[PDB]
């Protein structure tokens, strides 16, 4: 099994 | 002190690696950073440097990160003047500063005296075993005293590519392989040149070994490229 | 509620210091060496069991650093108020003379996420064996860290753990003696 | 030496089971210094500032149709998914804890005898720990250390009971823990 991650987003600049 | 020659069992074979050898090729077939008189701009982390360097030919980066074996390496060229020569990957190249951006590992030397009067190339012997004879002898030039041995690499590579297919896009005609270098004091080290056995080529991994960014007298370093076929 | 699984990350301005890690219910599941690019299991038999793309860990730090830069400036420079740690030293089970048991050096409740701890036998700086976990997350958003010194216990010895921590004027030692 | 101000950001994506799969509640939650800034709660659907400060993010992301689709989907997705990767070895760790009763060396009383219950190296931490005096129950006069997680997947905890000791009677610690079938008990007899 695999564990996944959660992607970060940019933040509004 | 110097590091212990390889044995077969401690060599990446060929035939173990069943990904797609033109990954590994890329990285040596007329590709490479290079940039002079250049100084740092910024880092992501503390054992790296970042640079701008323009892409030269097609303009696929103005930025370049290279990674060193640790903080006081990097401390050590952060304010130098310096030049950089090395290999670049853009698969997991991640970082940011504040266009595009590539990444590497070692390939820094400090500009201030380190080259030769009237701009002169100095040539370093690079010997081809292949079945423990030697085959093709050869040089390739720097405009460094003081050169990294990745760039010397780089180039015998770039060389043996076009003229021996050390890497074809699907596999290579060679089982093993192995560049070693050989310092006038006596030290010599080298590194494995194929792939880690498996279906996948990790560039940004097997680049690394580069950042300890070694470098070697150009004048009196000479190199030896060990190949074996599966066969003969 | 039953179980909380979390993915944990920072990104610490200047000291460029980068974090990725996984817990459950409060204990490490494994984190990523940033120099290394690889996954760094709490214990060994995880890694036998599941796997984890190291490089991906990369990728959310480069946008986290981004986003601290953004934010520093949107709080037009607010630095972080310091927030000194709780230490408390223990074994990890009943002491007993001779038998071999470990000193576990807990530091608690502090930020930044930056800290010297040293083991002390006698007044004297300790590096056998003694191992660390990386700073882990904690509700207030503050910081938990774990040292151990694995040990053979006698009356002859004594044991200190010093902290040192921008929240703390001095160092700060925390003595353990048998009994 | 280096009193340079620092800056921190961090992230927290926290799934939250209850009754294993049942239930799930994803929490993503960003951090500036010691404020939480913004957050994402499955239970809401978007992303809400909690702050000032989070504001132009909260509005900037819940404009991103793909981005919310993506974190809507995310209890399936990435938190039913993490759930089932570590289940065996996470949910279903389980290590027998090491029980011992023994007098404190601590003995603060007048013909008073204060036993201690320890109860160290298990796993998970949920368990239950009681005094009995000839079967029966003790309430008062107990007092727990509380549970104390190790960081190295094992916890301890010690349970003491103050008494006044007469021959013939018998304390026992029994422990409940999801590594027994039925709880373990160590006797002290007086």
């Amino acid at each position: 099994p695999k564990w996944v991650k959660q992607n970060t987003l940019k933040l509004a600049t | 002190e110097s590091q212990p020659d390889p044995m077969p069992d401690d060599l990446h074979k060929s035939s173990e690696f069943t990904g797609t050898m033109g990954n590994m090729k890329y990285l040596y077939d007329d590709h490479y950073v290079s940039a002079t008189k250049v100084k740092s701009v910024d880092s992501f982390f503390k054992w790296d440097l970042i640079y701008n360097i323009s892409d030269k030919k097609l303009k696929n980066y103005d930025k370049v990160k290279t990674e060193l074996l640790n903080e006081d390496l990097a401390k050590k060229y952060k304010d130098e003047v310096v030049d950089v020569y090395g290999s670049n990957y853009y698969v997991n190249c991640y970082f940011s500063s504040k266009g595009g951006k590539t990444c590497m590992y070692g390939g820094i030397t400090k500009h201030e005296g380190n080259h030769f009067d009237n701009g002169n190339l100095q040539n370093v012997l690079v010997r081809v075993y292949e079945n423990k004879r030697n085959t093709i002898s050869f040089e390739v030039q720097t405009d460094k005293k003081s050169v990294t041995a990745q760039e010397l690499d780089i180039k015998a590579r770039n060389f043996l590519i076009n003229k021996k297919n050390l890497y074809e896009f699907n596999s290579s005609p060679y089982e093993t392989g192995y560049i070693k270098f050989i310092e006038n004091n006596g030290n010599t080290f080298w590194y494995d040149m194929m792939p880690a056995p498996g279906d996948k080529f990790d560039q940004s991994k097997y680049l690394m070994m580069y950042n300890d960014n070694k470098t070697v007298d150009s004048k009196s370093v000479k190199i030896e490229v060990h190949l074996t076929t599966k066969n003969g | 509620e039953e179980h909380v699984i979390i993915q944990a990350e920072f990104y610490l301005n200047p000291d460029q210091s980068g974090e990725f890690m996984f817990d459950f219910d409060g204990d490490e599941i494994f984190h990523v060496d940033m120099a290394k690019k690889e996954t760094v299991w709490r214990l060994e038999e995880f890694g036998r069991f599941a796997s984890f793309e190291a490089q991906g860990a990369l990728a959310n730090i480069a946008v986290d650093k981004a986003n601290l830069e953004i934010m520093t400036k949107r709080s037009n420079y607010t630095p972080i108020t310091n927030v000194p740690p709780e230490v408390t030293v223990l074994t990890n089970s009943p002491v007993e003379l001779r038998e071999p048991n470990v000193l576990i050096c807990f530091i608690d409740k502090f930020t930044p996420p930056v800290v010297n701890v040293t083991w002390l036998r006698n007044g004297k700086p300790v590096t056998t064996g003694v191992s660390e976990t990386v700073f882990l997350p904690r509700e207030d958003h503050l910081f938990r860290k774990f040292h151990y010194l694995p040990f053979l216990p006698s009356t002859e010895d004594v044991y200190d753990c010093r902290v040192e921590h921008w929240g703390l004027d001095e160092p700060l030692l925390k003595h353990w003696e048998f009994d | 030496g280096d009193t340079r101000p620092r800056f921190l950001w961090q992230l927290k994506f926290e799934c939250h089971f209850f009754n294993g799969t049942e239930r799930v509640r994803l929490l993503e939650r960003c951090i500036y210094n010691q404020e939480e800034s913004v957050r994402f709660d499955s239970d809401v659907g978007e992303y809400r500032a909690v702050t000032e400060l989070g504001r132009p993010d909260a509005e900037y992301w819940n404009s991103q149709k793909d981005l919310l689709e993506q974190r809507r989907a995310a209890v399936d997705t990435y938190c039913r998914h993490n759930y089932g990767v570590g289940e065996s070895f996470t949910v279903q760790r389980r290590v027998e804890p090491k029980v011992t009763v023994y007098p404190s060396k601590t003995q603060p009383l007048q013909h008073h005898n204060l036993l201690v219950c320890s109860v160290s190296g298990f796993y998970p931490g949920s368990i239950e720990v009681r005094w009995f005096r000839n079967g029966q129950e003790e309430k008062a006069g107990v007092v727990s250390t509380g549970l104390i997680q190790n960081g190295d997947w094992t916890f301890q905890t010690l349970v003491m009971l103050e008494t006044v000791p007469r021959s013939g009677e018998v304390y026992t610690c029994q422990v409940e823990h999801p590594s027994v079938t039925s709880p373990l008990t160590v006797e002290w007899r007086a």
